[PDB]
């Protein structure tokens, strides 16, 4: 019915737009995202005493608008489970909730309701909005590329972990060592510590300085070393995290051929099979389904020249030779 | 022959799938429904204006030699279906064996019906192994 | 005429000069950099009071230069539009005025118009001349690189935004529970989150820092995860650069072998199509044409491996294997 | 032949396209710009210097063996000619149509006459489709 | 005997663990880390006056976990030398101990029976067990990897070095020179080369600033040119670091593959060389060792397209070009 | 004679550990930059007035040992120039001279010289021998590489250095207005622009800071920007400078195999020409040149698959398909 | 043949090589011992889960048609000894010297006797130099 | 044939380029400089050590079926010739010139004769241009 496949399309599509964005969806994310950035703010700023009424004020406005929102995303969210046979009925809606962001959706929810209805408790509630927070990457993907990453440039990362911490133990001993005396900063290797971290890192607070000239001739020479070393990782992962994207967005483009080449073997298959309502039939289905379906494989076939270019190349480089060979062997 | 003037006589008023030269499109798209294929208003509008003389539905119908005489042996399918098989034959050696083609059939893109799957593991290729050559299915496609 | 010709010669000369600069053609822009720049600093000097009337000076006598050269450089510019049937005639210049650098051309040089007639109306002009400065780069190309690497390695970035953000706010919060107490820099989160943003950034300016011992092996525990990820960006700025801008000198690249193709097919199907005044005119045009078009599309065709040369590669040995079919076929 | 001696006799003064064997650049110039060519100073001036044998305008052109004997059917000739037409084949498969032909010639590089450029689209390949192929187009230039 | 293949497992399997660490393996050693980690923590609290009786009191049972650990750890690796004729029999396990890190262990281990037993031998016993901390990479890695990148870019390192030492050493001099005067920090160019160190690698310290504009002025211009060059090793060695790495997995890589070769022509040449008790043991050869070692060789052979996949390429194509020419020759 | 051939080999191999060093031959150059080092470190000990007696002493043995080493530097250099027909001669010894530093070692010389002899002059003099320093790099390669990498990749060091200075002028002109008041670092634009500078360079010495939390605000969301972009550079060069040096190799291994090429070549016309002292000869020749010429050939040209590879596949693959074309020409 | 027959005899028992019809993997790997070959239980399992008929070590042994009717003759075969030689083979051309074949077969992998590869190093190729053709070798194996 | 035996003659004593089968590579050297090659004593060595049957200059020449029966026609050759013309071949099509023939030969490597290098010039390619056919050179040297 035009009332069911309206039904049905407006299903769809917030259903896209809440659980999987892309282009102009990112705005709605970034609505709620602005508006749970709002709630920290203003909770920061109701610590600030000496203005805090209008805070208060602000925040409570804000929280209905957080409970209003919170609770539509939840309805909206779980009647947008309309695409797929996988969660529909009302058996399917109670699955689509067991998921594990929808429950902590539910407890933000119910965090709000508990704000607004009324310090521990209270805490612990206004945290439980941090944790809508930190739910904004649902599908974990900020994460899951970090640990890969890591994991991947293990060696390096390690290597780098070791000496930086092997100098910043020794640079630490022999400051402390040379400045025991004298320099009042270093009373004991703690605070020796405490500096080679703060020097070695690049941060530099500058309450802790070295001033014997033999404190501050270790201090340099140390410096460069460390200084190097503590910097290192982020460089590696820089490096990694492209490398690795780069990988995804090659593997993610092959699937995008997956579709095709099912479209191509199916319509051919069917066709051959079949070969004048049959025979207006198998005109149409040959005609379309081949002109369309040809045309967007090949579209979908040629780029990204790494390995896939050159495995196409090897395979019909295989059947060449192969046939070189058989055609010589077919003349004498 | 026979068949081919025979459906040139419905093409003549059905070349956008109707019984008058127009675009035709959606009178197309719920024949099509009628006869069981129930088509997408877009992939039909799509696949009119690529192949198509008059560029609007009414095309004076050169699909009458398109179709018909052409044997659909272009090197362009075998190589397109070599590539097809390929994104399935992970290591090839004529990798896909008769559970995987009833897996992407009956699973993914157009699920077609287990009999006609079933009927194309014997006809396409009877052994059923996990080697069959592809050389033959391109074959059977073009010539075979 | 020699006259016209000469007009045409400078006309395109200055064109070139003035919109698209190259070699030695950006001494010019240099010149006008610094001018503005000059304005700059004098400007910031007629701020220090304590000697400002010998600033005032020169910066009367910089500001006549400034006006005589940017009048001349709208006049020369505008008048440096003979070069195609675009920019040609009354209602040509005209268009060529409507382009928006020429408006903001016009505005500052109006601004400069109004500074030596003659607070606020003053402090906007001078800022017009600062709008100057800004207007360096005319053909976005600092801004286009930059948006365009940001937006391509839109995953990696907002990673390390994320986990950044989140870290930040995390050791913020733990720190200044810590120190709530003893330290009085950590009076209030906000303090925090300065001390965390001013740490992470290893700026470490050294107005806040941790006292108590819990305070400091929470500041360096989280500084090491921190430091690490607020420099990322930057690396992956780099490499996005670089790699950006290695694509689009080879996309440039490619545009340098379109002109030698339109020549040799024009070249080759006039002279067929030809094929003694003449003989001699086919005799030179055949000759003079082909050995030279032939050259220089040549020297043009060669390097880039990337996918250039493999793209050659595998056409040619696509027809290679097209015939080695066709001859087995042929033989038996 | 006749033709190729007949111009022999005016090429034994216009090496460099004049009466007298010399330099002539200037004058070669002049003179094809009274033909229509128009040409260049310095764009006379490279050609004369690559191909020639005193390497001064006047030499005692060899190019009465070059030009007519030259049927200028070298393969370096036909690879040429494919790659120009690779730069215009988008994704290949006798890419050109006969608008982006016109387009070309009479916007780009020098502009041909609108006539002459229907003439390359009616003799070079009649068809007039988006799959010219380029294998007779070299021949074209080369044999066909 | 049951017994004796469990001994010959046991033995194995504990060797591994010990020796050449994987996967879940990295738990003892991480054990030991934290072990090791641990006793120089309760170290450094037993610095701090104001409570060390407590960390007296659990040095002393750290220490005689450690004593026993490292005594059982000693042993269980020396009779964990059972999976080889190289280290079996009495001189066996004699040679196994002469490898020198099994020494420093035996130091280690005499350290800690001398701390229980009980004041510059103390210091020194203790820092025999950061001795073994120390020692944690035995096969170097850590150090050969940061020996071997160091090697192979050594001319942009040595350019990195030279230009900012230089740069130092003048912007020292010249900010040394502008400040001498008015400013008390730059009382001697010693005083201006430890400013100079800290800016350069953005630590920042700030107890030594410029005063004077021209100061300023000098120093940051001189700052820009540094920064950049004091920074760079560190991205230097990061490229190399990743690159190095890539080139050893790479190559360990390869030789997982030579396994299988040997498998395959071993087996080929003796099956070969056989050709119903013999028949029935050539049949199972036959089968299963073809079936298994062509199927292993194969999935070892495909991957990495770098040179492997082209030198594959190059091969067959070289003879099947040999057989282009054989196979003409023998037409015509 | 054999004295003249010691004297040949002893010429050619100083000329070369002074010129052209490598391997160990570094280690003089070692030597001589420890002694100018120490040279610069005895002259900042003499500074420090408190200790300067001791320092003046070892100064005058040091500048002794200069004086010596830098004579018979230049002795030994000149001399060493018996290797080729170059620099042979009185007029030969005169050309070696004329190049600039055998100048400069010429004035570092006699400056050492008149400082023995020996307040203007004198510090002119000390500076002579800090140039031999900075003449360390003969031919240019720590410079030529840099300007070199810096020219290569223009476009994304100008969007930095672009973008960089511009939120540089826009950051410090609003954290100017918004501290213009209450804080009494910013007193001045120029006062902000400082400021700007040690922070978006990380240094921070925190000698100025924002007060108000308008400005905090503003400094960190500045900041952000800012620090990720002064340090873009960094990441640039050190990419750059990977890049190109790898490239150098490249080039620098190729005229490695030029050598072999006219090996063989001369080798193989002269055999050729030439077909029993004749037949002797020319048996020994043909043997011992071939096996020696076209194995090391061979050594000399595999590696390195970038273009080299490829470029050898395609010239095979060329004539190869030349000759498929012509095969089936020739059959039919 | 006679040999196949008479093998086919035990085969019929000896599938999963024991007296019946089993997975029989130890008792295969025990009769492997006795013989001299001494196996290992998960080197006998996977080798009987990968080719087999009913997948349980109780095949209705189609082994009879893989053992003696294939030749062993696979291209597979040859490509895969070229590349196993290839990996031995630094630089190539017939790079293995008989020093190394003794070296690698002695020493890595299977240590099969030095009387064995003493008749490797001559049957397989008599010239025992280090450019041993590689072509010999795989047909030495299919068809030598 | 004659010659061949001849030079054998003093090769059965002169292996090593001497009157006695011996490692004799200074005497070697020293004939060889009295002949006017003047060779490096480590060149010398090298060579003997390369291709040698007892490995130790006292070889029992099995270079009299090296030298004479191989006709130096090895495809190897052939290769590496063409490899050599390669480096200087800048762009390849025959690139060099007669010039750059005379300019390597006299200026790097073996500075062979200018008279030679002439000979060079005419009898391996008389046409001396720049895109001299290396086809020819590698038969020059193996076949024409
Ligand atoms: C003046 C000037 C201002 C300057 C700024 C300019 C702004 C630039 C914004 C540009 C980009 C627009 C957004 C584009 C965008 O989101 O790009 C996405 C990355 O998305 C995420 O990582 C998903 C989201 C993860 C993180 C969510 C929370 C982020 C909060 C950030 C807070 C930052 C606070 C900032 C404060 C700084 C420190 C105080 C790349 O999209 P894509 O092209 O890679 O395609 C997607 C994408 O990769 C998805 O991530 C991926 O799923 P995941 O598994 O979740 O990764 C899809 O695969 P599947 O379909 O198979 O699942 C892919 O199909
Ligand atoms: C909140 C969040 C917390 C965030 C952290 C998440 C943690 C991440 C941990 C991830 C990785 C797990 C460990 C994996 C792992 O160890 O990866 C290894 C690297 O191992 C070493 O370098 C060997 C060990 C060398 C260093 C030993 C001492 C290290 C002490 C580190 C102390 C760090 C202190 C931290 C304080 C920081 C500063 C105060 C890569 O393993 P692989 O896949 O490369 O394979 C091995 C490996 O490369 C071996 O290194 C190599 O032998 P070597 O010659 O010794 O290199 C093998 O070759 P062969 O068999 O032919 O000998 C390879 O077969
Ligand atoms: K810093
Ligand atoms: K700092
Ligand atoms: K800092
Ligand atoms: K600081």
């Amino acid at each position: 019915s035009a009332a069911h496949k309206r039904y049905r399309r407006l299903q769809n599509w917030v259903y896209n737009v809440l659980e999987r964005p892309r282009g102009w969806a990112f705005v709605y994310h970034v609505f709620i995202f602005l508006l749970v950035f709002s709630c920290l703010v203003l909770s920061v700023l109701s610590t600030i005493q000496e203005h805090q009424e209008l805070a208060n004020e602000c925040l409570l406005i804000l929280e209905f608008v957080m409970i209003v929102v919170f609770g539509l995303e939840y309805i909206v969210r779980v009647w947008s489970a309309g695409c797929c046979c996988r969660y529909r009925g009302w058996q399917g809606r109670f699955r689509f909730a067991r998921k594990p962001f929808c429950v902590i959706d539910f407890i933000v929810f119910v965090a709000s309701v508990a704000v607004i209805a009324a310090t521990s408790a209270l805490r612990s509630m206004r945290f439980l909005q941090i944790l809508r927070m930190v739910r904004m990457d649902r599908r974990g993907g900020t994460w899951k590329l970090l640990g890969s990453v890591v994991y991947a440039h293990s060696k390096e990362l390690i290597t780098a972990w070791y000496i930086g911490f092997l100098v910043l133990i020794f640079a630490s001993f022999l400051v402390y060592l040379a400045e025991k005396d004298a320099n009042s900063d270093f009373s004991s290797y703690a605070d020796s510590l405490w500096w080679g971290t703060i020097t070695l890192t690049t941060i530099g607070y500058g309450d802790k300085t070295p001033h014997t000239w033999l404190g501050r001739v270790l201090a340099a020479g140390f410096a460069l070393l460390g200084i190097s070393f503590f910097a290192l990782p982020a460089g590696i992962l820089g490096s990694g995290f492209a490398l690795k994207v780069q990988e995804q967005h090659r593997q993610k483009h092959f699937e995008k051929r997956r579709m095709p080449a099912a479209n191509l073997i199916q319509a051919a298959w069917r066709l051959y099979s079949t070969d004048p309502a049959v025979k207006t039939v198998i005109r149409s289905i040959r005609i379309l389904k081949f002109l369309v379906a040809k045309r967007k494989f090949k579209e979908t076939l040629r780029p990204y020249d790494v390995k896939d270019v050159i495995e196409q190349y090897s395979a019909g480089h295989l059947d060449m030779l192969g046939r070189i060979k058989s055609l010589q062997t077919r003349v004498d | 022959t026979e068949e081919q003037i025979a459906e040139f006589k419905e093409a003549f008023s059905l070349f956008d799938k109707d019984g008058d030269g127009t675009i035709t499109t959606k009178e197309l798209g719920t024949v099509m429904r009628s006869l069981g294929q129930n088509p997408t208003e877009a992939e039909l509008q799509d696949m009119i204006n690529e192949v198509d003389a008059d560029g609007n539905g009414t095309i004076d119908f050169p699909e009458f030699l398109t179709m018909m005489a052409r044997k659909m042996k272009d090197t362009d399918s075998e190589e397109e279906i070599r590539e097809a098989f390929r994104v399935f034959d992970k290591d090839g050696n004529g990798y896909i064996s008769a559970a995987e083609l009833r897996h992407v059939m009956t699973n993914l893109g157009e699920k077609l019906t287990d009999e006609e799957v079933d009927e194309m593991i014997r006809e396409a290729d009877i052994d059923g192994d996990g080697q069959v050559n592809y050389e033959e299915f391109v074959q059977m496609m073009t010539a075979k």
